[PDB]
């Protein structure tokens, strides 16, 4: 039980690094979506003020 | 977008000035060709010979 505790502990850190990078990646995806959407929608403001 | 409007103002203004300038010279030319008579020609030449 000492040995299998040794193993199943580091199991959790192996899991934890994956679930860290997954949420970081999702943060970056939401970042790029925020930026691209704000850019695409501000371009409408530019074009309308100019055409006006 | 604001700079892109300032540029268009400047450019339309310039075009509108260009037209009037070339009409000013064309008109002055037609008037001149219509108004000259021998006393005026002599008035011009007799002056230029004095500063000659």
């Amino acid at each position: 039980d000492l040995d299998l505790a040794k193993a199943s502990a580091t199991d959790q850190l192996k899991k934890a690094k994956a679930e860290a990078q997954v949420i970081i990646e999702q943060a970056n995806k939401r970042r790029s979506q925020i930026l691209d959407e704000a850019k695409a929608e501000a371009e409408q403001e530019r074009t309308k003020i100019v055409a006006q | 977008a604001q700079a892109e409007i300032e540029a268009e103002r400047k450019r339309a203004r310039e075009e509108l000035r260009k037209q009037v300038a070339i009409l000013a010279v064309a008109g002055a030319e037609k008037i001149i060709e219509r108004s000259v008579d021998e006393a005026a020609n002599s008035d011009i030449v007799d002056k230029l010979v004095a500063e000659l």
